[PDB]
């Protein structure tokens, strides 16, 4: 079944570099864009960036602009999010759905805290 | 040491030759995964009726091209000119000519914006023009109950789609009068004039119709069949399930509750390859032809020399392996029959032309009437059944060991318990 699972996430130092790896299980996502959401506490989840299923185009939020690296391994079942330059800004559960195909179940997501 | 024993010994050492020659060949034989068709003609007194997608063969009509239109797109259209101009008229209508000229001024013309899509829903052939009278099982149609799809062949129309909510429509019995029948004016004065054969001139007249089922969308750039203007055409048609086999029997995609796709809904093998080439060109440069789904927004037509025909002839002839598009496990198809009749009559002829205000030479050449129909109420059914299942394997090895060595499993432990108790 759709697992999706995320991993590779932690707390962080702020102005820090972390790596984000999701494990979309259950379809075949070489078709399937993949986009990564902020779960802000208490708000509602809000788009950090999207790729396309070939990988050749990247689309980012207005703070993730030239901050954040968003990568596609294909046959690797594995979307690999390059964070860097982290604020406490951006403290929040990071999940890994399929933009365009929403109907899944959501994954239970990596948090990552920029405090110290 | 004797004789008996020795011939014994031979024998059941020779029996047990071809006791493993023939279950290594039965177990070979199963997992090679062999499966045998079923055919059958199954009787029923009610069939939903196919979805009918058609449209004409001009993409878009001459007297709705503007100015503005000519100018953004007069190029792709294969009207102008590279440079904004007219190409050699020496074969050109007078008429026709002048009335293209006074388009293709641009004196002091200030362009205004452009969208593909919105030109193609206005320039496009419409159906409250064309269809002249459309017919169900012997109850009025109308104009409202085709919806618009968008092709490569511009803006087509489909009837009993099943979409937008509306229930699809069952047929109760067979033969000509008791299906879609719908009589077309094609229009043919509305065609774009061909002052020179380019590589896509076509000069063809009638329309193209396709007939799907409603789950999968319309793909009449390669599915459909065309028919004639001044002909009747029946079209015989005949319901086809198809259920095919999942690894390792065959390569089919089981059904889920949703589809593989990012744009659609339901999985179709037409559907994956819409699917492919519309995710090919958003992720490629960033625009959509018009008849793709999804959010992107539309290419210019700058955008079509640039981004669109090159990306799309690049993934079809060599790089045409990015997706495979697994074909359902299961799905009903249409075959048809193809007959034709004049139109119209010596006896109706003034009747048309004295109904529509034209001339008997216009509803010669222009008045088509498709006439769908199935032709018995019964559906063939076509499955893929395995030939070989593991109870049949355990069969057919245990009924020949216990016919060369009449042997079985617990006589195998035994034995092995016996050697055991000799080792300790
Ligand atoms: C697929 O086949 C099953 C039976 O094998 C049938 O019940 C189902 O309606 C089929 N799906 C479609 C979309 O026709
Ligand atoms: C039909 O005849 C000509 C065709 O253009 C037109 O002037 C006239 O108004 C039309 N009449 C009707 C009743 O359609």
């Amino acid at each position: 079944q759709v697992q999706l699972v995320e991993s590779g996430g932690g707390l962080v130092q702020p102005r820090g570099s972390l790596r984000l790896s999701c494990a979309a299980s259950g379809f075949t996502f070489s078709r399937a864009a993949m986009s990564w959401y902020r779960q802000a506490p208490g708000k509602e989840r809000e788009m950090v960036s999207t790729i396309g299923s070939f990988g050749v185009s990247t689309n980012y939020s207005d703070s993730v602009k030239g901050r954040f690296t968003i990568s596609r391994d294909n046959a690797k079942n594995t979307v690999y999010l390059h964070m860097n330059s982290l604020k406490p800004e951006d403290t929040a559960v990071y999940y890994c759905n399929a933009r365009y195909r929403s109907s899944y179940p959501w994954g239970q997501g990596t948090q990552v805290t920029v405090s110290s | 040491l004797s004789l008996k024993r020795a011939l014994w010994a031979l024998c059941f050492l020779g029996s047990l030759a071809v006791l493993l020659c023939v279950c290594t060949e039965r177990v070979q034989y199963y997992f090679h995964y062999h499966h045998v068709t079923k055919l059958d003609e199954v009787a029923a007194s009610q069939l939903t009726f196919p979805a009918v997608t058609f449209c004409n063969l001009n993409e878009f009509r001459f007297s709705q091209v503007s100015k503005n239109d000519l100018y953004h797109a007069g190029e792709l259209l294969a009207l102008l000119n590279n440079r904004y101009e007219i190409p050699d008229t020496q074969m050109a209508d007078e008429k026709q000519l002048e009335i293209l000229q006074d388009k293709a001024n641009f004196r002091s013309f200030k362009p205004k914006p452009f969208n593909m899509r919105e030109f193609y829903d206005r320039a496009g052939h419409d159906i409250r023009d064309m269809l002249l009278s459309c017919h169900f099982r012997g109850e009025v149609c109308s104009a409202e109950d085709f919806k618009v799809v968008f092709t490569r062949y511009g803006k087509c129309y489909t009837f009993n789609s099943g979409r937008d909510g509306r229930p699809r429509l069952k047929t109760m019995k067979g033969g000509t009068g008791n299906g879609l029948e719908i009589m077309l004016d094609i229009q043919q004065d509305e065609y774009l004039p061909v002052w020179g054969e380019t590589d896509e001139t076509s000069f063809e007249a009638g329309i193209k119709v396709q007939i799907h089922s409603q789950d999968e969308p319309p793909f009449i750039d390669q599915l459909g069949f065309g028919v004639a203007p001044g002909f009747q055409t029946f079209v015989a048609c005949q319901e086809q399930r198809l259920i095919y086999l999942p690894p390792p029997w065959g390569t089919c995609k089981a059904v889920t509750m949703d589809s593989d796709l990012d744009f659609f809904d339901s999985y179709s093998i037409t559907a994956c390859r819409i699917d492919c080439e519309t995710r090919y060109l958003v992720e490629n440069c960033n625009c959509r032809m018009v008849h793709m789904p999804g959010d992107a927004p539309y290419c210019t037509p700058e955008q079509y020399k640039e981004c669109a025909d090159p990306a799309l002839d690049f993934l079809v002839e060599k790089d045409q392996e990015y997706c495979v598009c697994e074909m359902p496990c299961n799905l009903t198809r249409y075959g048809k029959e193809l007959s034709m009749v004049k139109i119209p009559s010596k006896a109706s002829a003034k009747y048309l032309a004295k109904k529509y205000n034209k001339s008997e030479q216009y509803i010669g050449e222009n008045i088509l009437v498709l006439d769908i129909f199935f032709e018995v109420l019964n559906y063939e059914t076509i499955e893929q059944k395995k030939a070989y299942e593991i109870a049949g394997l355990l069969g057919d090895i245990g009924g020949q060991m216990g016919l060369f060595i009449g042997a079985s499993i617990l006589t195998v432990l035994e034995l092995f318990d016996y050697a055991y108790e000799v080792i300790k």
